[PDB]
RNA sequence: CGGCCCCCUGGACGAAGACUGACGCUCAGGUGCGAAAGCGUGGGGAGCAAACAGGAUUAGAUACCCUGGUAGUCCACGCCGUAAACGAUGUCGACUUGGAGGUUGUGCCCUUGAGGCGUGGCUUCCGGAGCUAACGCGUUAAGUCGACCGCCUGGGGAGUAC
RNA sequence: GUAAAGCGCACGCAGGCGGUUUGUUAAGUCAGAUGUGAAAUCCCCGGGCUCAACCUGGGAACUGCAUCUGAUACUGGCAAG
């Protein structure tokens, strides 16, 4: 039931002596939908094996996320190579509003309500890369609780 | 560069002759004259038996032609009537008895004349040639073949420019001379042009010489 | 193992002090002649703890995999594999052995068909040259995987002579979760073995006590 | 900045102790110093050498090469104030794993020359985390941060016109 | 650093910033109160044009300013270190 989800197929090539020869890149995510999401980015001489071999690769690695209800726990600002990615919790009902990359790992991962803005490159395998790491990189109530030796409740 | 023919090298070690009468040289040229119109004959008459080869035997007095096809029923029609009639008809080209017997090939998908006819009937009713090609591999290995390579060389879907297309999975040892590669040559004739399909299937090494 | 058979077979040995990892401190006695000297009151608990997890695996029909690469105590881990019936690496290892398991099966299959044809025959219908050549072969191939030939499945649990020497192997095994059981000189990086024994891992006299104890336990293990 | 010596003179560092008591950092304007070439006046001019003379090569050689050779190169005093004036990395302070060196202080212990424990200054090469587009940097950061200044806003036009 | 961009280097006035303790002041800063911030416009809940545009009632807002009374942790001033 895990939702794959194909973002970007680019036609890179290679020169040889007799010819320059080509190969598509393929860059797919792939999540649970609930708080669980990897991305895969495969090569092959044509695309289907190509994008079969991404969302191979995507199956594993992939990460957990603490949201709660579909949502953030807390902005986040993940930076990968050039790209650097926004994220912010939003209210009940709005939606995902962010770009093609960012939409596809969030709304993939299960994320419902979010704010996301794309500054510098907008190169899709550094934006999700750095989306990706910025999720990894949030902080529930209670992992805050267990290392700060207190309450959730105290937090709140 | 070119490549020696794989059946007409492997005669004396793995393969075969499909005419293996004996005659000194007073009456070779017209005993082949007479064999390859026969031929010619049958496969113009049987283009929809499937037949894959027709091997020629020579009795003195007499002449055997053994047909190798995947439609047995076929070629025999109802009480053997048709091979009778073709069996007239050898005897007519060769002026001589004839005696028709057919055999049946099991794995038509391993018959490198079967496959290369079926790509070339496919062709010509113009169906994009890389399905055409990696279907038949995927077959034959599915059927438990060692390898095979199939060739396709002309206008590929009528290009301005011929190219080479050609489509390798399992093992092909063209050099080794002990293994059993069975190859075969077919065209399609379409209103662009003329393709040339080319087919080796191996089927394994042959240890322990011709017999 | 008690601290003093340890003590005698030399376990309190370790690299120079010019030569340490820093996550070694807490195991780390102190230091002789400019030598670091491995707490055996550390390593002894740990070893017992660790051999109540290999009699556990080894009780569930565990296959364990004993793994050096030593030229001096090749030799050694094999026959500790054999004593126990265990697979066992004992010649270099090779990158992404776990990882390519596919690739390894293939292998196999070729040194049992190797092994098989030598028995069944055709041998005589190969040239004396070509039936040479595939003895040739299989004999590089059990030099390549005698112990592993057995395997199966992947391998239940892992032990390791000289972690460091050995770390694509602890890699592989954290990328595919297979618990390690290593004894580590203080020059090793102590973060891949989840079982860790600090301990002298080029002496033969010790190597040989870590593989008896784990072999002897491994024994009780499947006795039941 | 490179022979040796003398006279005058600036800075840096080390050990121990005393002294003052925030007296500090940075700095728009401003002031000064500032390679080579160049300019003015006057000396000096061995070697070298723009320009120029000549011989070869070459279509030509107006260049490279060869034979010469002036300004200049040097000194005194002024002027010029620019260089890929580069580590293409502003100054000051704090903190952050290691290794091998060079150089220059200094303490302890040694039987000492040796030798071993330390502790400063400057300097070179590797390399960890971290950073970086990458190359690479990496306790002398291009890391982690503070204070202040200078500078940038597509390529030409143009560092040009006025 | 190499993409545009560290002045060639230094000293240095104005200026910016400033180690640590105590006291005082309340300038900055914060809190409260009052006055004011025209109406319209913007927003919200309603109402009237057959609907809407449009008109309209009430509210919210007008993130500001000023004064007065306090708070003294931090920055500033003063004094002693
Ligand atoms: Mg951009
Ligand atoms: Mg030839
Ligand atoms: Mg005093
Ligand atoms: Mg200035
Ligand atoms: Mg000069
Ligand atoms: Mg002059
Ligand atoms: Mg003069
Ligand atoms: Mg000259
Ligand atoms: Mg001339
Ligand atoms: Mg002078
Ligand atoms: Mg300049
Ligand atoms: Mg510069
Ligand atoms: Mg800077
Ligand atoms: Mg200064
Ligand atoms: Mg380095
Ligand atoms: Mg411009
Ligand atoms: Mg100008
Ligand atoms: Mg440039
Ligand atoms: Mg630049
Ligand atoms: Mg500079
Ligand atoms: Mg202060
Ligand atoms: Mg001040
Ligand atoms: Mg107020
Ligand atoms: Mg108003
Ligand atoms: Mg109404
Ligand atoms: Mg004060
Ligand atoms: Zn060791």
């Amino acid at each position: 039931e895990l939702q794959e989800k194909l973002i970007a197929v680019n036609r890179v090539s290679k020169t040889v002596k007799g010819g320059r020869i080509f190969s598509f890149t393929a860059l797919t995510v792939v999540g649970d939908g609930n708080g669980r999401v990897g991305f895969g980015y495969g090569k092959a001489r044509e695309v289907p094996a190509a994008i079969q071999k991404a969302m191979e690769k995507a199956r594993r690695n992939m990460i957990n996320v603490a949201l709660n209800n579909g949502t953030l726990q807390h902005p986040v600002k993940g930076v990968h190579t050039g790209s650097r990615v926004f994220m912010q919790p939003a209210s009940e009902g709005t939606g995902i509003i962010a770009g093609g990359a960012m939409r596809a790992v969030l709304e993939v991962a299960g994320v419902h309500n979010v704010l996301a803005k794309a500054y510098g490159s907008t190169n899709p395998i550094n934006v999700v890369r750095a989306t990706i790491d910025g999720l990894e990189n949030m902080n529930s109530p209670e992992m805050v609780a267990a290392k700060r030796g207190k309450s959730v409740e105290e937090i709140l | 560069g070119q490549k020696v023919h794989p059946n007409g090298i492997r005669l004396g070690i793995v393969k075969p002759w499909n005419s293996t009468w004996f005659a000194n040289t007073k009456e070779f040229a017209d005993n082949l004259d007479s064999d390859f119109k026969v031929r010619q004959y049958l496969t113009k008459e049987l283009a929809k038996a499937s037949v894959s080869r027709i091997v020629i035997e020579r009795p003195a007095k007499s002449i055997r032609v053994t047909i190798h096809t995947a439609r047995p029923g076929i070629v025999i029609g109802k009480k053997g009537e048709d091979v009778e009639k073709l069996r007239k008809v050898v005897a007519d080209i060769a002026g001589v008895p004839a005696q028709i017997n057919i055999a049946e090939v099991r794995k038509p998908e391993l018959d490198a004349k079967l496959v290369a006819d079926s790509i070339t009937s496919q062709l010509e009713r113009r169906v994009m040639f890389r399905r055409a090609m990696k279907r038949a591999v995927q077959n034959a290995m599915r059927l438990g073949a060692k390898g095979i390579k199939v060739e396709v060389s002309g206008r590929l879907g009528g290009a301005e420019i011929a190219r080479t297309e050609w489509y390798r999975e399992g093992r092909v040892p063209l050099h080794t001379l002990r293994a059993d590669i069975d190859y075969n040559t077919s065209e399609a004739h379409t209103t662009y042009g003329v393709i040339g399909v080319k087919v080796w299937i191996f089927k394994g090494e042959i240890l322990g010489g011709m017999a | 193992v008690s601290m003093r058979d340890m003590l005698k077979a030399g376990v309190h040995f370790g690299h120079q002090t010019r030569y340490w990892n820093p996550k070694m401190k807490p195991f780390i006695f102190g230091a002789r002649n400019k030598v670091h000297i491995i707490n055996l009151e550390k390593t002894v608990p740990m070893f017992n703890e660790a051999l109540a997890e290999l009699n556990k695996i080894a009780s569930r029909k565990g296959k364990i995999l004993f793994v050096g690469t030593k030229r001096a105590a090749s030799e050694a881990v094999k026959d500790a594999a054999l004593s126990c019936d265990q697979f066992f690496v004992n010649h270099r290892w090779l990158g992404g052995m776990l990882t390519n398991w596919k690739t390894v099966r293939q292998s196999i299959k070729r040194l049992k068909d190797l092994e098989t044809q030598s028995q069944d025959g055709t041998f005589d219908k190969l040239t004396k040259k070509e039936a040479l050549m595939r003895t040739r072969e299989l004999e590089k191939l059990e030099n390549s995987l005698g112990g592993i030939k057995d395997m199966g499945g992947l391998p239940d649990a892992l032990f390791v002579i000289d972690a460091d020497h050995e770390h694509i192997a602890i890699k592989e095994a954290n990328n595919l979760g297979i618990p390690v059981f290593a004894i580590v000189d203080t020059n090793s990086d102590p973060d891949g073995v989840d079982f860790v024994i600090p301990g002298n891992d080029d002496a033969i006299r010790a190597v040989t006590l870590y593989l008896g104890a784990v072999a002897a336990t491994v024994r009780e293990g499947r006795s039941q």
